[PDB]
């Protein structure tokens, strides 16, 4: 008679679309502690509902009409919108919550906005800034998903991000995830490269970037030695998904989908789960603690001195 | 294939010629094949740039006779080639000096970008991918503002020059068009559904933000009306050649991009030039199709440009900047509202570090450092 509560099917909602809380998960939440939670950054079609879905309750055998964060679809495309609107809300078997976001500075939204305080632009720009202040304040570990590398615009969001939250501080951990690569991406002379410029780039962050999450212990790189690196910052990297001389395959260059798939799953799930507050919190304490971040998010200071500067 | 500066100084074979000038920008990705190169060594039909080829700008030229067309290309911090310059030099040879050190990068760009938007005809930006930079609303925004402010210190250079009547009023030759090229990058007949609501998008976003209006004078560049201005560059075997090969060797053991271009330059050569303007009384757009000479006679006035550092000097991370300055001081009154003397130094600095912060804390912190020390 030690029955679990219930499973759940499919993902909720946290956020209405008009920026409002929603209160309908507690139904699944319970009085344990040391809980670990997820969140993600992206643009408008980088592939984030399609990561996190992988990630707690999906497999690439399945088929993207299962996933619990539902993905963009063919008639989405060809008409340049998106599909996911606020944030979302799941949680395993293994207790770990998992948060999908709306993509920032997308311009469907604004689109949107143009058949409906100064201009739309500003609004738009700052809802974002709205939601990583959140993110970086009630999650352990944020995910940055993104398609081609060096966009230089990602790097100043972030930071500026950093300026507008809340409030012996707590900074969360950080993932730069590159999806969509390709062989030239899985090269060392470039990898070398990346760290390198992820390193110029965020040196003055306080963001937790590097000392984690090395994709060169986890037999990526077979016969590479860390010296090979002057800094190893936490990156990885997602590539595009799928007598007997004559029937060998070609040659791709670079591991399958499915095994880096895995083992992006089983380094996030042993990710840190250090305290947010000043109190050990519960699946509960940490809902009614977000809520009161996000009510305070919105009738905020910094945020307003920032839209007028515009 | 010469770089611009080596250009202007030194023509008799062509010295006279009607010509169409294109220019080239926006970003790339960290590959062997810039998105820029392959288009020019594609649309001559010749292998033009290549394969296997302080300040951290650059410009290129590349004239042809077989088109008399001139092609202009930018390269700046967005792109990867020269970013990773950039960090590397940072690494080997302060969260004060970084951030001027980028702010006086974008300054030189937006500069050079100011340049190509007053001597050329048609002009595109090319990206990685299908969804497009919104930020871009604002720099255009922020530019105009710019050359007006500066507009009297080109004119006044022209002047003695054979540029013409509206060239010597507008230091432009006529109002340039803007092009757009996206990658697909896997994404995906549909591409045209596709091209159609990108420039619906494109069209409502920068009517709203006013960047584009019924005049095509006040404008700084325009966008057709009936014609195409969006062109999708699809997957290409071309990249990533050590695949190619690898790809023969398994078989060795067993509308169009100039076409997409030429609708704009041949209203261009044929001295019919653009005219956008739908404000319900349109007015007339100046025009003028000049020479080899007679381009370079004002190009070269132009590129050697005094007042123009202080009119750049105004102008994004002047809005962190102000931030982090405002937040600073705002913060110093709790800090000096708090307080053997060590005890109170540190307690007032903790709650100065925790109350606010932002990219010019060391100022803000060494002077209430002082102002204690000194109060004792
Ligand atoms: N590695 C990949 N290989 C192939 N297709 C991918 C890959 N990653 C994503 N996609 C495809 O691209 C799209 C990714 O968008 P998805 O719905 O996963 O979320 P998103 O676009 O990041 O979210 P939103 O559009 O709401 O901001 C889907 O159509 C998916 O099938
Ligand atoms: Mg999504």
């Amino acid at each position: 008679k030690l029955l679990p509560p219930e499973r759940m099917k499919h993902s909720i909602k946290l956020v209405d679309d008009q920026m409002n809380w929603c209160d309908s998960a507690i139904e699944y939440l319970l009085d344990q502690t040391d809980v670990l939670v997820v969140g993600v950054l992206g643009l408008q079609g980088t592939g984030k509902s399609m990561v996190m879905s992988l990630l707690s309750a999906n497999t690439p055998e399945e088929d993207q009409r299962t996933y619990v964060f539902r993905a963009q679809s063919a008639e989405m495309k060809e008409r340049g919108g998106n599909q996911t609107s606020g944030i979302d809300f799941f949680i395993t078997q293994e207790r770990i919550v998992f948060l999908d976001t709306q993509p920032i500075l997308s311009p469907s939204i604004l689109d949107h906005l143009i058949n409906n305080y100064n201009l739309p632009h500003t609004y738009v720009e700052m809802q974002s800034l709205q939601i990583a202040a959140f993110l970086f304040t009630v999650c352990h570990v944020v995910i940055v998903v993104q398609d081609w590398f060096t966009d230089l615009s990602l790097y100043r969001f972030l930071q500026t991000a950093e300026m507008v939250k809340p409030s012996t501080e707590y900074y969360p951990h950080l993932v730069f995830l590159q999806n969509k690569a390709r062989r030239e991406d899985f090269c060392p002379r470039k990898l070398r490269q990346m760290h390198l410029m992820i390193d110029q780039l965020m040196a003055h962050s306080h963001l937790r970037y590097k000392g984690t999450l090395s994709m060169l212990q986890c037999n990526v790189f077979p016969g590479l030695p860390p010296d090979f690196l002057d800094s190893e910052v936490n990156l990885f990297l997602v590539p595009f998904m799928d007598p007997l001389f004559s029937l060998l395959p070609g040659y791709r260059g670079h591991p399958s989908f499915q095994s880096l798939v895995s083992k992006l799953r089983s380094q996030v799930m042993s990710m840190a789960r250090p305290q947010l507050s000043h109190t050990i919190l519960t699946e509960k304490n940490w809902f009614h603690y977000a809520a009161r971040i996000w009510d305070g998010v919105r009738k905020s200071s910094a945020l307003a001195e920032y839209s007028r500067l515009l | 294939p010469v770089s611009l500066r080596d250009l202007l100084m030194g023509e008799p074979p062509w010295r006279e010629d009607e010509i169409c000038v294109v220019g080239i920008f926006g970003k790339t990705a960290l590959r062997l094949n810039s998105e820029k190169f392959s288009l020019v060594n594609t649309v001559c039909d010749r292998q033009v740039f290549p394969l296997f080829r302080q300040d951290y700008s650059l410009l290129q030229a590349y004239y042809s006779q077989e088109s008399k067309v001139l092609y202009l290309l930018l390269t700046s911090i967005c792109d990867n080639s020269q970013l990773l310059r950039a960090c590397r030099a940072l690494q080997s040879g302060p969260h004060a000096e970084a951030h001027e050190f980028w702010k006086h990068q974008e300054k030189l760009q937006c500069l050079s970008l100011l340049y190509l938007f007053s001597v050329c005809h048609i002009l595109l930006l090319v990206h990685p991918t299908c969804s497009f930079d919104i930020t871009y609303d604002r720099v255009f925004r922020a530019l105009d503002g710019l050359r007006q402010k500066v507009l009297p210190l080109l004119k006044t250079a022209i002047k003695d020059c054979p540029v013409g009547k509206d060239w010597k009023l507008n230091c432009r030759p006529c109002p340039p068009r803007l092009l757009f090229l996206f990658q697909l990058n896997g994404a995906l007949s549909p591409k045209r559904r596709l091209q159609h609501a990108l420039e619906d998008q494109i069209y409502r976003i920068f009517r709203k933000s006013r960047v584009l209006t019924n005049q095509s004078i006040n404008c700084l560049f325009t966008v057709p009306a009936n014609q195409a201005f969006v062109y999708i560059v699809p997957g290409s075997q071309e990249e990533d050649p050590v695949g190619m090969l690898l790809d023969q060797l398994r078989s060795h053991c067993t509308f169009t991009l100039r076409e997409f271009l030429w609708q704009h330059v041949e209203l261009v050569l044929s001295k019919k030039g653009f005219d956008d303007s739908v404000g319900r009384n349109p007015q007339p757009s100046h025009f003028e199709l000049p020479t080899y000479q007679k381009w370079i006679s004002a190009a070269s006035k132009l590129y050697e440009v005094s007042k123009i550092l202080s009119s750049i000097k105004v102008l994004f991370l002047d809005i962190d900047t102000k931030f982090s300055e405002n937040r600073c001081q705002k913060a110093l009154p709790m800090a000096h509202s708090a307080y053997v003397h060590k005890n109170q130094l540190a307690q007032a600095l903790r709650v100065y570090s925790q109350h606010a912060r932002g990219p010019a804390f060391h100022k803000y912190a060494m002077q209430l450092h002082e102002d204690c020390y000194k109060f004792w």
